[PDB]
């Protein structure tokens, strides 16, 4: 019984807590980032279980500092306790040092956290995988961390039920576009891939969300992708799924 | 970490076999009359070839005026005593009289009771 | 893990120590013989790869300026015994009283530090033997075991690890009161060569005694009440010259 | 640091059977002195016999204990009654009353027995003493933080048999250099071993001399027991 | 007001052949009365000898506090502490009060058991080491000993004439005190024997 | 007190004079100034007594350790961050001015440190009451690449400056040599010129001239 | 017995053998060559999936301006060890008064290994961190620590997967040129000789985004980009 | 103490004498008063020489530790990091630090911290008791954008100044040039600047 | 100051206190018992700062109580002195300090001897066969000093106590409203009320 307890490695030397916590994620609803030529783009599918729920109303992206968005698929709760800690630590390195956190100074931030809940048997490791960024001093960076603290820097992320559809969209638009990407066509395309991984999981209706930071159509802050923009995009997925 | 907890039937276990340590250790007895209390305690017979004069007698003095005696682990009782000899001393301290027979009881029953719930 | 790891089984046996003294039982032999005039003790560098300089890791340690120790098992609890060894002859000994301890008190630290070990919450006993060789003043030479348990003796000579039951035996016959410190070396190196497999030379073997006071290591001249440490290791090449007339 | 459903504390009861396989101490109590006799565990000729202390500690300059269990144990107990005693002197400017030290020692036995979840200390003591008002003394402390009083008593191996034997022979009247023969007797009717040699034991005496007032304190040094060996007749 | 003032006296101590001497006034005062005049501030450790000065209260604790000390220090290393140790032992004890010290001045005397070598040392409230070879002095009429040893001492004096020479010194001093005298002790020692005299002085 | 620091062409010097008093009055006409933090680092303390004693048995006990743990021989740049550091913590309240100085695997290092926690560095250097007198000789005689020979002599004399014209220094002066190559040499009372003339005198008294009231054997065994 | 660091019957800790076992799970294999006046680290890279941000896939630390290390394990192990490492150097430094030296910082990482060999509550971390500079009272230096809080000095040392392999390709060199460093006066020239024995004990050809080089001299430790690496490919393939 | 630093074309300058007083008693005469906290960050300290040292010695800490994680620091972030020690602890500091910084995007920047703990970005800084003397002479001399050789000039003769009025300062002249192509120490003795 | 007086003669040791306690410009009590009985034979006085006074005494009183209890023991009065004085030691260097002096006399049945001791607020203890705490003693240590004898009765001791109140009530500025005598011998504690006219 080898995956009683967290901080108990496997006579293999693997870690059993972790890979049951990566099933909590693969359960969870399907993210995606994607890095463009100046920006990032974060979009997530929100499963409607009721007409009942709110429509536009349970937002799922989360802002750290005001040039960070975080996306996450697994423990919803687990997701916004690591935000918590990330706005934390976000807020601590810029009260000491003035200047807005870099994205892969805060990666490694949630990175030795999350990994910290590894370490210990007194404690679960993180039930989800978080897609992250912004633009920095040197450029747009998008990264994912899974629940042993692992993370890497990344051209297109996804994560959860839709996660390998999507990375095989993903890889397309890494093979057909070498030089960049606009940032508004990578949020028309992040509402094309979040429709295609749909199908995993077609059965329920779902509400789409997208968030961006770029450079030059955000000023390099993170905003919500809102009305006509969004409408344009989901069109787009729409007739492209066709 | 707790260790008195409760039984599907209802009993704290721990409890119940310090009742059973209790129950091993040498008898002791008391009867009131009408103007006089005796304690009478009986002496073990593992070995022999004691020294009566020091070793630790089973009746204690609380007070001038107040006696306890025990049956079970005789370690155990010596935190008890002197917990209420302490405790004796304090109520002279602040209400200048020396404690009911009551008063000390509800006291030593006070400790034995929380140490089942720590 | 706020309870004892080490508890009592119904037979009576404290588990965690006896398994810490069978990994005492695995390790390389080392060993420790007192003479009139000097105390010598030894070991085996059993190096892990020919690619490591067996120079950096040394097995026989200065604990303090009179006072040299050794060990059998796992080495980096070793290692931190030592840290822990030498900051407690400062802390509480040469911080009251300006001197260094006398072997048998800084022995009786690091027993009460292994023993800790043994009763504290959430830890697993150290799972070493040491053998601790000193000269003082007023107790002269002397050689003291330690055991994961915290238990300590004084010897006029013993061995620990792998061949310690044949070396105690070629001590046994050996060892007598008239021995001086350069007989107990050579003494030493022939026990020492029972137990060990491969190369025997300065290079796979390490040497440390206790003897005269070395004014030349001292650092300084000029006061006389001062003469210099009594522990010394011996180089390679000391070692050699007393193998090539064995 | 919990109960049985027998109502018995399961470690302090394997400590005590761990102490039933440490090498035998006596303590016998006369009108004139006390004796305190222990025999060492597992020897060798290569054990360093002169200035060994293995069984026999000094509590202070009236009181010594002997040992029955883990050395390392007993010294972190040992250490902190030296302490108390100390404390005790510092207070009151008196050598502390040898029950009142006892009875520390054993409520220190006595709480790993009730918190923390700590295992016992794997230690009997037999305490030698003597003070202005019982005059001498002996005690006994076990891990389960009971103590008594005895005229004569033994702990570690066979006790059982050494029990029987002291019952036998003592008498109230007795004088020290009686009590020491008895203790020998005693240990070497219940050894383990070939034969009881000096390099196998530990000695020491309680004495108040007559030609004084005060009380003196005689830890056997290996010489000397092997004389008082000869001279009781077990050469 | 200065706790170094209330209660008043003196010690001294000398080295000589083989010898060393130590000596205080017997008197205890609360400013001008005089309250005490058996009040001694010579205590030994075995063949260890402290004199302390200053405020009573501090003498007294210092003193308990080095017979703990000496105590365990005995038991565990299974030997008498020696003047050159014990002199360490007190400078780190006062000094680990440094920012509330006790206010006293210790003085140490005493025949190494091993070498034979006489040793004497003094401190400050705070455990600075005077280690001086010839004479050291403490209290209220400091001055005033430093005035009279200066002038009445040479080395190698033979224990019967260190004697002299030390009781000189204290009386004399003493009577220029207001707050010394009242009587005063004189200890003599050698390696092997100790002799305590009791000297005969002004009683104003 | 005077203390003096003085660099040479392949080490550095330290020297002090041998005067502690209470107030006015000298308690101990021949101390040692001159402490030893390791073999080949030393130092010299002025204002509390104690203090500097303490700070340079902690610091150098600490200094042990650390070269125990790193097996490399002591820096002079640790025995000051150490002493730096401390020093500051207490914010002043441990009263110890110090030259500290000493030869390490890097070189030949001269220090200054204030109570406060405030170090300077130089080639020459003072500290104590003794100080500006010290110093004036210090800024007469000193050049650069002094000999071994000559800065022995220099420090010498500046410790002299303070000793005749200093009412806080007297007595004699110590030297503590630390050369590149070598071992360190610490030279006790290297100058003696306050030698006490014989007394016009002698105070020794015939036996029984002071009055003894009682007597008694004192029994120091057990 | 099995599930904490507490002893076996047999005298062994399991929890710290299987934590040796998880240092070889990225199955990426590193080596280390001390020159004249320099210090080698070479590992391989693998970039398998190609939404990577290559960049970003890293192994190597420069944990202070002197000191390099490479990490043999699992990334997120690797990334606390680098962190307290740095931390580690930086408190040395401020305390001290000089910059901590490769072997102290190893001996300390290992202290600090070795605590989670003995601690309870404390898993030891799947790590094998290898530690370089130019020391500058040592020269050249490399020092492995493990998960069992063992550590050594190496004339030169491999981990990975295939750590035996390389391990005995150098122990030939050795035996051959009788020295104990690589007798080259460029760090170039050191870096060549690196990857070639890489390719000729793992018998595979490495393109400039297979490799990754960490390069410590005399007051700088500093990575090769990827067209360092390359220039020292070209020059490789003029001999073999 | 005089201490200045000022930012020209090609980077930025500091500059201070080299006086350390206690009293009217020159304890050291040739202190080197520019520290530096990285390869191209250095400040001028000025105030109680412990809390100054002791602030330097942090930072150099704290930067170190960024470096080692982070990259190279913004000579913001290092003034940042003075400010954070300075302020927070007001009460117990008597510290007055100038922060220079040469940076490749920002090329030279000025900060200067007194005594409150505040922050201020300037084009060019003085402080110290010898300032008082040369606000006038500065704010008349100094233009943006001078050459390497014209604020060298420009330090030393605001300096001389500060100098020949103030007994608290004196000594030599130490400046630290700082620009991408290094870092350079310049010194000037009396003889040259007080003819000037 | 409020009078507290010790003399030991050859069997007994008498304590005298006085009876007044004055809270500024008026005389609140004049029957006030500034003693506390600490064992059978052993009785202890005190004044000094208004409250600490008492609150000192029953603490010594509960601590020796509780000693007495436990080893079903009386500690000598030299063992309840050294203890006391150490008390005394520890709350000078305290946040508020006890501001308390006391006479300790008591009869040691053990040596068969009886004990005074006097112990001012900083723990300065000393054994003597008269003792005065305030400004008593600059009157009464001289009286004692001519007038006293080592093998005194009890009689006698408060015959010589009797002439200490009177030059006391002669010489003192402040009314003291006479003293309350206890005396301390081998039958333990016993009061005097016969005072006001011997
Ligand atoms: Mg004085
Ligand atoms: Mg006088
Ligand atoms: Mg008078
Ligand atoms: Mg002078
Ligand atoms: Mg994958
Ligand atoms: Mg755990
Ligand atoms: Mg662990
Ligand atoms: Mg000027």
């Amino acid at each position: 019984g080898y995956d009683l307890s967290n901080s108990v490695f496997s006579p293999d030397g693997r870690n059993f807590q972790v890979e049951y916590a990566v099933k909590a994620v693969e359960n969870g609803t399907t993210s995606i980032g994607i890095k463009c030529n100046d920006g990032v783009v974060f979009a997530v599918e929100k499963l409607i279980t009721s007409k009942l729920l709110v429509p536009q109303k349970n937002v799922k992206i989360q802002v750290v500092d005001r040039h960070i968005g975080c996306v996450y698929s697994g423990l919803i709760p687990d997701g916004r306790h690591l935000v918590n800690r990330g706005r934390e630590e976000a807020a601590s390195f810029k009260k000491l040092y003035k200047t807005p956190i870099p994205i892969p100074a805060f990666a490694d931030r949630l990175g030795q956290y999350v990994q910290a809940h590894t370490l210990y048997n007194s404690v679960r490791p993180f039930g989800v995988s978080t897609i992250f960024g912004g633009v920095d001093k040197n450029g747009a960076h998008l990264y994912m961390l899974e629940p042993s603290g692992s993370y890497w820097g990344y051209k297109g992320a996804a994560t959860g039920k839709g996660r390998q559809s999507a990375k095989a969209e993903l890889e397309k638009l890494v093979d057909h576009h070498p030089e960049g990407l606009s940032a508004r066509e990578a949020v028309k395309q992040a509402a094309k891939i979040i429709y295609l991984a749909h199908e995993d999981n077609k059965e329920k209706d779902f509400e789409l969300e997208i968030s961006w930071c770029s450079l030059s159509e955000t000023n390099g802050l993170h905003k919500f992708v809102k009305g006509d923009l969004l409408q344009e995009a989901i069109d787009f997925a729409q007739k492209e799924i066709n | 970490r707790a260790l008195s907890i409760f039984s599907p039937d209802g009993h704290i276990f721990q409890v119940e076999y310090a009742l059973e340590a209790v129950k091993r250790g040498t008898c002791a007895v008391g009867v009131k009359g009408k103007n006089c209390v005796v304690l009478g305690c009986e002496r073990r017979s593992t070995l022999k070839l004691q020294d009566t004069r020091i070793t630790p007698s089973k009746v204690s003095k609380i007070d001038s005026h107040v006696v306890l005696s025990f049956s079970g682990l005789n370690a155990d009782s010596r935190i008890l005593i002197e917990k209420a000899r302490v405790e004796a001393q304090s109520h002279r301290l602040t209400l200048e009289d020396p404690v009911t027979v009551e008063y000390l009881t509800r006291y030593v029953a006070g400790v034995q009771q929380r140490y089942t719930q720590s | 893990y706020s309870f004892s790891l080490t508890t009592f089984s119904p037979s009576g046996k404290l588990g965690q120590i006896d398994y810490a003294l069978t990994a005492v039982k695995q390790g390389v032999t080392s060993l420790g013989i007192k003479a009139t005039n000097g105390v010598v003790i030894a070991t085996e560098k059993k190096s892990s790869s020919p690619l490591a300089m067996s120079e950096t890791l040394s097995k026989v340690s200065l604990l303090t300026p009179d006072i040299g120790a050794v060990y059998s098992g796992m080495g980096p609890d070793y290692r931190v015994l030592v840290d822990k060894s030498r900051k407690v002859a400062h802390t509480s000994y040469k911080r009251i009283y300006g001197e260094y301890p006398p072997t048998k008190l800084l022995v009786s630290e690091v027993a009460k530090i292994m023993q800790e070990a043994t009763q504290s919450g959430g830890v697993r006993p150290f799972g070493v033997s040491l053998l601790i060789a000193g000269h003082d003043e007023f107790n002269g030479f002397s050689l003291y075991q330690v055991d994961p348990s915290g238990s300590y003796f004084p010897w006029k000579a013993t061995a620990i690890g792998k061949g310690s039951v044949a070396a105690k035996t070629f001590l046994e016959k050996r060892w007598n009161d008239e021995l001086e410190l350069e007989d107990a070396i050579h003494i030493a190196l022939l026990t020492l060569k029972e137990s060990v497999e491969g190369e025997f030379n300065g290079d796979t073997i390490e040497l440390a005694i206790i003897g005269d006071e070395n004014p030349d290591l001292l650092g300084y001249t000029g006061i006389p009440t001062d003469k210099g440490p009594r522990f010394r290791k011996l180089t390679s090449q000391e070692i050699n010259d007393r193998l090539e007339a064995l | 640091t919990i109960f049985s459903p027998e109502g018995r504390l399961y470690q302090v009861e394997y400590a005590l059977e761990s102490i039933s396989h440490a090498g035998t101490a006596i303590g016998i109590m006369a009108s004139d002195g006390i004796v305190l006799a222990a025999e060492r565990k597992v020897t060798s000729t290569l054990l360093e016999q002169d200035t060994s202390t293995e069984k026999l500690y000094k509590l202070n300059d009236k009181i010594a204990v002997a040992v029955a269990g883990l050395t390392a144990d007993a010294e972190i107990l040992i250490n902190t009654a030296r302490i108390h005693a100390q404390n005790y002197l510092k207070t009151y400017n008196e050598d502390i009353p040898v029950e009142i030290l006892v009875r520390r020692l054993s409520d220190i036995k006595q709480g790993y027995t009730q918190h923390g979840g700590l295992r016992p200390f794997g230690v009997s003591f037999i305490y030698a003493g003597y003070d202005d008002r019982y005059g001498y003394q002996l005690y006994t402390s076990n891990p389960s933080g009971n103590y008594t009083g005895w005229k004569a008593i033994s702990v570690g191996a066979n006790t059982s048999a050494a029990q029987t034997l002291l019952q036998m022979d003592y008498k109230d009247d007795m004088k020290v250099d009686d009590a020491i023969e008895l203790a020998l007797k005693t240990l070497s009717k219940t050894t383990d071993s070939s034969a009881l040699t000096y390099d196998r034991l530990e000695f020491a005496t309680i004495r108040k001399g007559a030609n004084d007032g005060e009380v003196y304190q005689k830890i056997f040094k290996p010489q000397e027991i092997k004389d008082i060996l000869v001279k009781t007749g077990i050469t | 007001s200065d706790p170094s003032s209330i209660n008043g006296g003196i010690v001294v101590a000398m080295t000589g052949k083989d010898c060393v001497a130590i000596a205080c006034d017997l008197r205890l005062g609360s400013q001008s009365l005089g309250v005490s005049n058996k009040f001694e501030k010579i205590f030994h450790y075995g063949h260890v000898f402290l004199g302390i000065t200053g405020l009573a209260t501090d003498v007294t604790t210092l003193n308990e506090m080095f017979r703990y000390k000496t105590n365990l220090y005995k038991l565990k290393e299974e030997r008498a502490i020696e003047p050159e140790t014990f002199t360490q032992l007190v400078s780190s004890s006062l000094y680990e009060r440094r920012f509330g010290p006790y206010f006293v001045g210790p003085v140490v005397a005493g025949i190494n058991s091993k070498s034979g070598k006489p040793f004497i040392a003094g401190f400050d409230l705070i455990g600075c080491i005077d280690e001086a070879k010839d004479f050291i002095v403490s209290g209220t009429a400091s001055d005033q000993l430093f005035g009279m040893c200066e002038s009445l001492y040479e080395p190698n004096l033979e224990p019967e004439d260190l004697f002299e020479t030390i009781s000189q010194a204290l009386l004399n001093a003493a009577d220029r005190d207001a707050l010394s005298g009242w009587g005063a002790v004189v200890y003599i020692i050698k390696k092997d024997e100790v002799v305590k005299r009791y000297l005969k002085m002004r009683q104003d | 007190t005077t203390i003096v620091g003085v660099k040479f062409n392949n080490g550095v010097v330290i020297a002090a004079d041998t005067r502690s008093t209470q107030g006015p009055i000298v308690a101990d006409k021949n101390c040692a100034k001159l402490h030893r933090i390791s073999p080949k680092i030393w130092c010299a303390g002025a204002g509390t007594a104690a203090d500097t004693e303490a700070v340079t048995q902690l610091i150098g006990s600490n200094i042990e350790l650390h070269s125990l743990y790193t097996s490399r021989e002591p820096r002079v740049v640790s025995a000051l961050q150490m002493l730096k550091q401390h020093l500051f913590k207490y914010q002043g309240h441990i009263g110890a001015y110090l030259i500290v100085a000493g030869v390490d695997p890097t070189g030949s290092h001269l220090f200054s440190i204030h109570a406060h926690g405030s170090t300077d560095v130089g080639y020459y250097l003072s500290l104590g009451s003794g100080s500006l007198a010290a110093m004036a000789v210090l800024e007469s005689h000193w050049k650069q690449d002094l000999t071994k020979e000559e800065a022995i002599k220099l420090a010498s004399d500046a410790i002299q400056a303070g000793i005749w014209n200093d009412l806080g220094s007297g007595s004699n002066v110590d030297v503590c040599v630390m050369e590149i190559g070598k071992d360190a040499e610490y030279l006790r009372n290297y100058l003696t010129p306050n030698v006490r003339e014989e007394k016009q005198k002698s105070y020794k008294f015939p036996r029984g001239t002071t009055a003894v009231l009682k007597e008694s054997i004192v029994n120091i065994c057990d | 017995d099995r599930h904490i660091t507490i002893f076996s019957p047999e005298g062994r800790l399991y929890q710290v053998e299987y934590a040796f076992k998880a240092t070889n799970q990225t199955n990426i294999n590193s080596l280390a060559v001390r020159g004249k006046d320099c210090t080698v680290v070479i590992s391989q890279k693998k970039v398998p999936d190609k939404l990577l941000d290559p960049t970003t896939v890293s192994y190597i630390f420069c944990i202070s301006r002197t000191i390099g290390m490479v990490v043999n394990g699992p990334i997120p192990d690797a990334r606390n060890a680098a962190l307290r490492a740095k931390a580690e150097a930086a408190e040395f430094r401020y305390k001290y008064g000089y910059d901590m030296p490769c072997d102290v910082l190893a001996k300390r990482m290992a202290n600090l290994s070795q605590i989670y060999t003995q601690r309870a509550y404390m898993r030891p971390l799947g790590v094998i961190l290898t530690f370089v500079s130019v020391d500058e009272e040592l020269g050249p230096s490399i020092y492995k620590t493990d998960p069992a809080g063992y550590y050594v000095g190496y004339k030169a040392t491999a981990t990975g997967p295939k750590q035996q392999e390389i391990t005995t390709n150098l122990e030939n060199h050795f035996k051959k040129s009788k020295i104990d460093h690589i007798n080259e006066e460029s760090w170039e020239k050191v870096v060549e000789f690196a990857i070639t024995h890489m390719i000729d004990a793992l018998g595979t050809e490495f393109s400039k985004n297979d490799l990754e080089v960490g390069v410590a001299t005399k007051d700088k430790f500093f990575t090769l980009s990827a067209e360092n690496i390359e220039e020292r490919l070209v020059a490789i393939a003029e001999q073999d | 103490t005089s201490i200045m630093a000022v930012t020209f074309k090609d980077g930025v300058i500091l500059g201070a004498d080299s006086r350390t007083t206690t009293g009217a008693y020159i304890a050291n005469r040739v202190t080197d008063k520019l520290t530096r906290v990285h390869d191209k960050i250095w400040c001028c300290r000025s105030g109680s020489a412990a809390d100054t040292q002791a602030i330097a010695d942090i930072v150099q800490y704290h930067l170190e530790l960024y470096t080692s994680q982070y990259g190279t620091p913004s000579t913001e972030t290092a003034a940042s990091v003075f400010k954070e020690l300075c302020y927070e602890n007001k009460d117990n500091l008597t510290a007055g630090i100038i922060v220079a910084g040469y940076d490749d995007k920002n090329k030279g920047e000025v900060y200067t911290i007194p005594l409150g703990g505040s922050v201020h970005k300037l084009p060019y800084a003085i402080a110290g008791s010898g300032s008082t003397f040369i606000y006038g002479y500065c704010d008349k001399n100094f233009r943006e954008n001078m050459s390497k050789e014209e604020t060298v000039d420009f330090i030393k003769h605001s300096l001389s100044q500060a100098i020949k009025w103030d007994g608290s300062s004196g000594g030599v002249i130490r400046m630290v040039v700082l620009t991408a192509a290094g870092v350079e120490r310049l010194i000037f003795y009396p003889d040259e600047y007080e003819q000037l | 100051m409020d009078i507290i007086l010790g003399i030991r003669v050859q069997d007994s040791v008498i304590l005298a206190s006085s009876k007044a306690v004055t809270r500024g410009i008026s005389v609140l009590k004049d029957s006030d018992d500034k003693t506390r009985q600490l064992s059978p034979h052993t009785l202890m006085s005190f004044a000094g700062e208004a409250g600490d006074t008492v609150q000192f005494a029953e603490y010594i009183q509960a601590n020796i109580q509780l000693y007495s209890i436990r080893e079903d023991y009386e500690l000598s009065p030299q063992a309840v002195s050294s203890f006391v004085r150490q008390e005394l030691a520890k709350s000078i260097r305290s946040r508020r300090p006890y501001q308390v002096n006391v006479l300790i006399g008591g009869y040691d049945k053990k040596k068969n001897k009886p004990e005074l001791y006097q112990i001012d607020y900083l723990g300065t203890k000393v054994e003597l066969p008269y003792g005065a705490h305030g400004y008593s003693g600059f009157y009464t240590f001289s009286l004692l000093d001519h007038h006293y004898r080592p093998d005194m009765t009890t009689e006698e001791g408060l015959d010589l106590l009797k002439l200490c109140v009177q030059e006391l009530e002669k010489r003192m500025p402040m009314d003291f409203k006479g003293v309350i005598v206890k005396i301390v011998d081998k039958d333990g504690i016993r009061q005097v009320d016969d005072f006001q006219a011997q």
